[PDB]
């Protein structure tokens, strides 16, 4: 019989219901309170016993009269999946927020699901080329991988990702998922338009991308379970459709951040820097349900909005644990004007190895690291004294590194609008050559200004002629 | 000494009332009168439900108490002091709580136990009787300690039965046996 | 009963649906007894010409946030529902 | 006037329990007659059950929980006038210049919008 209840409390967006009948609730069930603003979906998150649940409420909790009828819909929120997810942008519940009308579905799947087993795991490392020189050179990505970005406060966190979407996902044929947790709505509309324009979303045709978009406006609780919703869509492609997927998540800081908001209200004594004491488990669940298994290879891309630009904060720290590549981008390198702003001594991949990208690539990388590490080391001396007071041998290294630093800035195609500089996509094969030459000092004989914001080595040469004029 | 501590809060109130009236050796009378005042509290429905929740003074609260002991003469003297305590603590909300707890303590003094034979279906009277008998035959029921046997219907344990009383259970439901069967065949 | 009659006599006899009377108060947030009917994030008007927004709807008490100085409010003032979620004139 | 008995003195935070339904408002000034002289307590909370939480403006040493309190009825009312010019006045608005009781026109509440 109807598991009716009344709303005993509405303490923030952590409503508590008191079920009347002794028919039990169950943890991670979903409840529908019908409101004249349409239904409100709540999710049972604690049992306080004596038939009083305490429920996270996805959407806003304004208006609720203490003692409001409930009905228990049972089990976690069920998304709708199908090929029809592709070419639709969906609310957390699954309703089209792009208002493309009823999404025909075959299977409606629970938001929560268990991480696939250790046995099911499968590991591979097929070098994905991004056509971004710095990425390829320092820490190339690879298929099925979990890619990581640790971009600063509005460093065009989205912009970096957009370039990646433009390159990699149009070079990927299989399904792809875009999930944007708490992103600025206007940018999302731009993205939606751009995707439609570039046909990735073709509304007339089929789309090889599906999208879940969560506005930064949306109440914290909704943002908390935006991830789980997207994660289900990805699983449907991975599993049921079988096809190799792709996944983009931006920002997974919002996943943590949202969690920190609810936890206190939920009734938890919070850990340092206010972070939720359930940070490890929650992060763990999210990141182990994203994995390359026998079922399918899901290359995933995760973006961390470093809070206050401190990467030692616990939320960035637990992200570092669950990635196969990271490419930390920091405000300082951005201030220096280098776009992209990837730190070159704070990038790593397990996909950088001499048995992966070959001995020559690895050797090239060794020298790049060494030169830059020296260059950073002499920053003190450079400031305290003059640069001429540097030792002559070192001064060559410094001059080379100064060139390397400038060289690494490559115009991007989505940035091409904003910067005004036409984008440059440089082949991976071209990149190894380009840096190799610089390491052999071949083209070290022309200005730093020439190296600044240009593509391949050949482009530098041409730009030298341009500069010479 | 206490008839085994019940809870920590509110049942500390009950415990105190109990041990004090146990040493007065007037527990049945106390309990009965408490039931009677509880009954007339409940049978005052507006402001005997709607004035169990504080909203008025200590002095006004005291005068509510005075009306309550006007409602019937006799209420022991220990439960008349208990009313004072509650007025002073300004908590009549946990008055019926204390009543229930005092009931638990009282029926502990009686030794009257309550049990349950949860099932997912209404059970035969022959089963009720046979199990009550069985439980009395065993040392599970102390003898001097009485027993109630309550079947409740809970679909939760799909079919079967579970006999429960004390901290001793035997669970031969179908759902649980299935759980182990399934589990062992998940290997 | 005569007792029950006397109980009605000593009671204020407000059923406190759509009104409450404030309990302990200070620190610019108030805890009110009653307000049985009360929408969440409603605007309530206290009898002292100061209005507040209900934040915490808790069993038995509602925790208003006082949009205004402490000096204005004292314990046991009568809180009436404005009846509307916090709205501001627009035009 | 309202009077109440001291029901706590944890630190200089003195809780006073005042007669039923009759309790000073927030920011009122209370005077406790003391062997010291007077002690001025200022109501900064109502803790319910016609009890307040006050802060002290003078030392609280030797208080006995139960001492009578008197309610002035509002924020400390301090003398004002050209009389008050060139007179040292302590927190309770009384001369400490010892140039005698300051002749006053008007007295006025200390909290003023």
């Amino acid at each position: 019989t109807p598991i009716t209840g009344k709303v005993t409390a509405v303490i923030g967006a952590i409503v508590d219901v008191h079920f009347e009948q002794s028919e039990l609730p169950a943890i991670l069930n979903a409840l529908e309170i019908k409101t004249p603003q349409g239904k409100l979906v709540l999710e049972v998150a604690q049992h306080l016993g004596e038939n009083t649940v305490r429920t996270i409420a996805m959407d806003g909790t304004e208006g609720l009269v203490r003692g409001e009828k409930v009905l228990d819909t049972g089990g976690p929120i069920s998304v709708p999946v199908g090929r029809e997810t592709l070419g639709r942008i969906i609310n957390v519940i699954g309703e089209p927020i792009d208002e493309r009308g009823p999404i025909k579905s075959k299977l409606r799947k629970p938001i929560h699901a268990d991480p696939p087993s250790f046995a099911e795991q499968s590991t591979s490392a097929e070098i994905l080329e991004t056509g971004i020189k710095v990425v390829d050179l320092l820490a190339p990505y690879a298929r099925g991988g979990k890619i990581g970005l640790f971009g600063g406060a509005g460093v065009g966190k989205t912009v970096f990702i957009q370039e990646l979407i433009n390159n990699i996902a149009k070079a990927h044929g299989g399904f792809s998922v875009f999930t944007g947790v708490g992103e600025r709505t206007r940018e999302g509309n731009d993205l939606y338009r751009e995707m439609k324009e570039t046909g990735v979303i073709n509304l007339e045709g089929e789309s090889k991308v599906a999208l879940v978009f969560g506005q930064m406006n949306e109440p914290p609780g909704a943002r908390a379970r935006v991830a789980l919703t997207g994660l289900t869509i990805a699983e449907y492609f991975r599993d049921e459709e079988g096809q190799d997927v792709l996944l983009f998540i931006d920002n997974i800081f919002r996943f943590t951040q949202a969690g920190s908001e609810v936890s206190a209200l939920l009734g938890r004594i919070p850990s340092a820097v206010g972070y939720q004491p359930t940070l490890a488990t929650d992060m763990g669940l999210l990141q182990e349900r994203i994995t390359t298994t026998k079922k399918g290879s899901v290359t995933s891309v995760q973006a961390v909005y470093v809070p206050a630009d401190d990467l030692t904060d616990p939320a960035p720290a637990t992200t570092f644990a669950h990635l196969d590549a990271t490419t930390v981008l920091s405000r300082g390198i951005s201030e220096l004007g280098i776009y992209p702003a990837v730190d070159p001594l704070d990038s790593k991949s397990r996909l950088l190895d001499a048995a992966v990208v070959g001995q020559e690539h690895y050797d090239v990388a060794s020298k790049v690291q060494e030169t830059l590490q020296t260059y950073k080391s002499l920053q003190d001396i450079i400031a305290i004294l003059g640069m001429d007071e540097l030792s002559e041998q070192d001064k060559l290294t410094v001059e080379r590194a100064r060139k390397i630093q400038r060289f690494l800035s490559q115009p991007f195609a989505v940035a091409e609008v904003f910067t005004g500089i036409p984008g440059k996509l440089v082949r991976l094969k071209d990149t190894v050559a380009s840096f190799k030459a610089v390491l052999e000092g071949k083209y070290d004989n022309i200005p730093e200004h020439a190296f600044y914001m240009v593509g391949g080595i050949e482009d530098v040469v041409a730009k030298a002629e341009k500069l010479a004029a | 000494p206490p008839p085994v501590r019940l809870f920590g809060v509110e049942g500390t109130y009950a415990t105190a009332l109990y041990q004090a009236a146990a040493k007065n050796s007037s527990i049945d009378a106390a309990f009965q009168s408490l039931q009677k005042v509880e009954s007339t509290v409940k049978k005052n429905p507006k402001l005997g439900h709607l004035l169990l929740n504080p909203a008025l003074s200590l002095k006004d609260r005291n005068s509510v108490i005075d009306a309550i002991v006007e409602t019937h003469k006799n209420l022991d003297g220990y439960v008349v002091n208990l009313l004072k305590v509650l007025s002073e603590n300004n908590r009549l909300g946990c008055f019926e709580k204390i009543a229930s707890d005092f009931g638990v303590l009282n029926d502990a003094h009686n030794g009257l136990l309550k049990g349950t034979v949860t099932s997912a279906e209404p059970l035969d009277p022959k089963s009720f009787k046979r199990i009550e008998k069985a439980l009395s035959a065993s040392k599970l029921v102390g003898q001097g300690k009485s027993l109630k046997l309550e079947n409740v219907v809970k679909p939760e344990i799909k079919g079967g039965l579970i006999v429960e009383l004390g901290d001793k259970t035997v669970d031969l439901s179908i759902s649980t046996k299935i759980q182990k069967l399934n589990k062992v065949l998940e290997d | 009963s005569i007792l029950e009659e006397r109980i009605k006599g000593v009671s204020d006899e407000a059923n406190l649906n759509e009104t409450g009377r404030v309990l302990a108060v200070g620190d610019g947030i108030a805890r009110v007894f009653g307000l049985n009917n009360i929408q969440a994030e409603e605007l309530v008007e206290f009898s002292s010409g100061v209005k507040g927004m209900a934040l915490n709807l808790e069993p038995g008490q509602v925790g208003i946030v006082l949009f205004g100085s402490d000096r204005l409010v004292k314990e046991g003032e009568l809180v009436k529902r404005t009846g509307n979620i916090v709205d501001v004139p627009v035009g």
